[PDB]
């Protein structure tokens, strides 16, 4: 207390002068001059369920951004039976540039991503892109809109320089999965007459006058980007008498924004959470035909964290904890609360290692590169709720879950990381491998 | 072992008031050239004068070491305007006359509250001027957002 | 612990947090010119009242005005499901009018269309809750209504219209009021006898600037990039039961044009974009014994389901080149605003952007008609076969049928939103262009 | 209050007869002020 | 903001009250002192102990100075609870203070007893009470010992010890007079108590030992101590009337600077008694019911704070023939004056005037010198004897002029005055410096 | 049943313009004013 400090008497009389900036006056940036066009491309192999197909990105503009993949499908059954079935379908899209993979994604990314990431009319207006959400019956045809969530496909700020790449393709390939729910299967049933997908890519490019296009095609460019990381394993499945614990090793790499995972019942493309007898919870639910072993597809998703397998969590960095041990429910429910601003689905988890993982401004990452034991720590609600009796699930405790969850075997681990992406002398590939 | 500090002064910049250079409003103008506007409530005895250290000219000695705190910002002195040993109309006359108070106490006698950088004309030669211990600044009731009138100290 | 994390560093750290250029950790504030908001009533000339012309003059109360807000006192000539945004319906058309020339448009027809594409969320309901009865009220409820107007300086401090500057030009709005409005006045075509006659003020925010600002606008000449609205009506190319109709529209359009819009509607129903059917919500009486295709729900005239739209697919021409791969309509209603906007669109509504952000203030690129002698706007029908007094046949329809009640949606409505001037020199304003 | 046509059915400047049991009346304001740190400590600068 | 915010609050007005600081509040400096001790030691009473006798002891020099006295006795109560009143303090009929055979001072009960009226308070008194009564409801036999502290200028402060080391040749005295009856305990009245026990005596003084330089400055250094002393003489009261207003010119023989004069007028019947007996609850004895007498006190609840039972309706002091100041009502000087002067409540029938600033205290602070005044007299008027006693609309309901028909009991008068002096010690030897 | 009284109270203000208000608010002011001494008495009571 021997320090030095100020009584401040006229402080702020002292510290005043002129305005700086006026707010009622805009200003607008002039912009270079550019067009977009919206362009087919052609799609290599045969498209159908289960089938591998490819597409090259023709180069009729400068630079690319948005991609649809557009699919026409037909009902199998009636409402209640599908679930984002043109997102079950694109099973994985894969980015290749110059032959190198920059990205890949997956059915259950897009449905990760989009129960942890987008909201309100986005998040509906996407579902109405992919899935049939005005009670359609069977038969009804539709064609659904896939978006592309790589790093070129959300901003024009990362567009991707084709005129910058006169030596090397972009292409991107893509698995269509074997099923779809309420398409051309019902669970395990194959549904008689089916028809095959109708497949369509699109394209959104960008024509840059001459004195911008010049720029892109002569000069070096670096363009800082997101990659996912994903693997599948194991769930230590609980049960209806203990609470089943594991160690999972993430093998991950990059400086990592986020971590993002899921538990699912891998017969039931979007489950991540148990079945019940209450409403939307499984097929006939709240009903005497109800069966806690089915979904309600067009109802899979819910917000009731009592569905949920996941009472706790930590991250361990070389074998140390980053963080104390939270509940299943933070990682559910705040995480995205404090980063996000949405709303997650039970059975959707978050951790962020930045301010804002929603971004695409870096915000603070986890470099995995420079960790040497990364493991994700996991303990498991007991299976102990007989899910066919509500109230025994409506008026359960925080420690337990339905023992229909323990369907719920499949683990996905999800990870976003920033690399750069670098083009120069008509070729490119990423700044680092690891 | 890293060498303790002492009162180390906070001093701002005088500022363009248009046409001339004073010191801002919460602030006096203290010294010159290198400090010429003291913040904090005290400030460096500073020693150009005429040469004398009073202290000088809007500050008063106060019963300290650290040449560096021993003068109290926000003062000034009797100050004869006209016939009378008034402070300025918008000084406050604390009453420390001289002969009523110890050496300390004697100097510090007008309060500038509010008032340090500019005051009011006076209407004490008939004529509204700027009183007689200040400079003649540029500004009148009619000019806006410059309430002060003819003065800097 | 997080020191766990900031330890793991090294080369791909560099491109996030090397040579760091600003800190999460500080904010930075801007000082702020002065300014005071104050709302001022302004009053309106000639008789309120259904099917009347009545205007104001913005009084020179404060020095830049932002919003208008116009108030109208409706009551419901029925009961909860009768009205659908009846004060929306009600304000006919705005007209903006500077020094006696006109600057800008708007139809109610647009703020329903500009709605359906640019609000969400909360904004939408709020907005909702404003132009209409949302509460199940009934016949004989009265309410007080918020309509804000949409003029580029209703819609951000930026433009705030310099009153100030315009020493010789009054601002004046020309207000119609429709004849009749559904739910209120008349229900369908029948009137409401006893039905009372609205009570209009119109409000408008003024901006009160320092004496230096003041100064300013005052002095220096000034231009503002600002949005207009140019709109025409045209016939539907109406499409049938054995048909698909196909129709070429000459786009008469000039000016950059940040976007077109449009939408196909039956002129006795405010805001029904799509066909009639007996689905819930899609018709009077919609899924019971009573419903009939004639008649909407007036409460739920606005719809998300496609399969009552009527347009197949559509391109734009630009002097009889294509611009674009022709899409469907659903990519036009679904994908456009997604990708642009970022809400979601109901059916019977259609976007095609030239701009990467339509819906920001910040020009993104245009198509700029002043430079296109001939464009055109290509539609394509689906084909009228579908009986829409059977559930079935609508909800279990295929991509390139709607409803036969579609043959209703009589009227097209085609906008465009472009860019002009808006100079202000020597006390006087008006537009850079024609 | 316990008759929908009254409550559904009424005007502007009218409510519940049980609108008077809304007897408490909470009034906010959030407003700006400035939080200094200074060697090693700290308050509010009003 | 905080507390932060009054310091910066500063303006002209605060430079009279901060402005070059030059004391502090936060830090205590204390003075460093000699090194001493105190210790309480019984002296030899010569003489036989018993109510009406006369006793004696020379303070023995078991240390250099002494400061506090205390005189114990025994006494056993005569009857039931309430028939006693300050019973040690009457018994103590007076002490006289003598050194080298000169009379320094001399207290009588009734100064002790006045003395507490205008200048003990709060527990002080209350505790003073507890140590010279019986305040419990104690009953017929009960037995205690009371401590009856002397005060004499040296019994009050450290400051005017005696400095008995310094009196090497002259022995300093303490003469005790026991009264002869002492109230509830040997005597009801008039009437004696058949078998009370006489008193056992014992007196107390503190002396202080002190280290060598400080004792030997004190055996070998002249002294001059200024000291007070208590002059008091009776005189007849001037009885009011029950018809009029009787007044009284009394001459005060009085001598030397005077810090105060004290007085009040008494029914010698029953001690402590300052105050007219009526039927009402605080004034007689079974006041309130049948058997209430209004010739006899409660003696228990002897005082009484209600002027409506005293006897001076005004005053004055006159010097030389001049009035000293203008006549006051005798509620001025039994609430205003020891308002201002003390801080106490001194009960009716007590009368104090000060020529003293500061009169409770020790340090002068202006005094009347009565050896230069010719004729100082003390003027009063009493108050008119006509109420009722017997009749509380009467005792309570009555004007200011009035007072109780038993009124006319207070026949005595008590005018007490206290001075400085100064003791003036050397070569061993020491008496009070003035004469007269 | 006599009621009680409603009261309110009203206060004229004087809006000046620009210059007038800038002197008022930083100049001395010195007013003449009047005052109401009262004393309240007895009479000495009339007589017949």
């Amino acid at each position: 207390g021997l320090s030095q400090l100020v009584a401040y008497g006229a402080q702020d009389v002292y510290l005043t002068g002129n305005p700086q900036i006026t707010f009622f006056k805009t200003v607008y940036r002039r912009y270079t001059n550019f067009a977009i066009e919206s362009i087919q491309q052609t799609i290599n192999g045969s498209v159908g369920f289960g089938n591998k197909v490819s597409t090259q990105i023709s180069r009729n503009g400068d630079l690319i951004t948005d991609i649809v993949v557009e699919f026409v499908l037909t009902k199998g059954g009636n409402g209640g039976t599908t679930y984002y079935p043109a997102e079950e379908l694109l099973q994985d899209v894969e980015l290749e540039i110059g032959g190198q993979r920059i990205d890949k994604h997956y059915n259950d990314w897009f449905r990760t991503y989009d129960a942890l990431f987008r909201m309100n009319d986005d998040r509906y207006n996407y579902r109405r892109m992919t899935d049939w959400v005005n009670n359609e019956l069977v038969g009804a045809q539709k064609r659904f809109y896939v978006p592309l969530i790589f790093f070129f496909n959300q901003t024009p700020g990362l567009a991707l320089p084709l005129i910058a790449l006169q030596y090397h393709e972009v292409k991107l390939y893509f698995t269509l999965a074997s099923q779809v729910q309420g398409v051309n299967y019902n669970g395990s049933s194959a549904i008689a007459g089916a028809a095959q997908p109708t497949m369509s890519v699109w394209v959104d490019y960008i024509f840059l006058d001459t004195q911008e296009r010049t720029r892109f095609a002569q000069l070096p460019h670096e363009y800082l980007i997101e990659q996912l990381q994903f693997t599948g394993s194991e769930t230590a499945t609980p049960s209806a008498t203990t609470q089943a614990s594991q160690n999972i090793r993430l093998n991950f790499n990059h400086p990592t924004k986020y971590l993002a995972w899921n538990f699912n019942n891998p017969t039931n493309y979007g489950q991540y959470t148990a079945l019940a007898n209450i409403p939307g919870a499984c097929s006939g639910a709240g009903t005497a035909a109800a069966t806690v072993t089915t979904p309600d597809y067009g109802n899979t998703g819910t917000y009731n964290e009592q569905l949920a397998v996941l009472d706790s969590a930590k991250i361990q960095l070389n074998g140390q904890d980053r963080f104390a041990t939270r509940k299943g429910s933070y990682f559910n429910k705040v995480q995205p609360y404090q980063s996000i601003g949405g709303v997650t689905p039970a059975g959707v988890y978050l951790y962020s290692f930045a301010l804002k993982p929603a971004g695409r401004q870096p915000s603070g990452t986890c470099n995995f590169s420079r960790i040497d034991n990364a493991t994700l720590s996991l303990t498991y609600k007991t299976c102990s709720i007989d899910a066919t009796s509500p109230a025994a699930v409506l008026g359960n405790t925080e420690t337990v879950t339905a023992n229909t969850a323990t369907l719920l075997t499949a683990l996905n681990i999800y990870a976003k990381n920033y690399n750069v992406l670098r083009i120069m002398s008509g070729m490119g590939g990423l700044a680092y491998a690891n | 072992v890293v060498k303790p500090q002492g009162y180390k002064p906070e001093f701002v910049n005088r500022v363009n008031f248009g046409k001339f250079w004073a010191c801002p409003e919460g602030t006096t103008d203290w010294g010159s050239e290198d400090k010429q506007c003291l913040v904090s409530q005290y400030g460096p005895m500073m020693w150009r004068n005429k040469w004398g250290w009073s202290c000088p000219a809007g500050s008063a000695p106060n019963n300290s070491d650290d040449w560096n705190q021993k003068c109290v910002q926000g003062y000034s002195m009797k100050k004869l305007i006209d016939g009378q040993w008034r402070c300025t109309d918008t000084e406050i006359d604390t009453g420390k006359d001289w002969s009523n108070s110890d050496w300390f106490t004697a100097q510090q006698q007008c309060d500038r509250g509010n008032n340090k950088v500019f005051t009011r004309r006076m209407y004490i030669d008939g004529k509204w001027q700027c009183p007689d211990g200040t400079w003649d600044t540029g500004f009148t009731w009619s000019d806006g957002e410059n309430g002060g009138k003819q003065c800097k100290y």
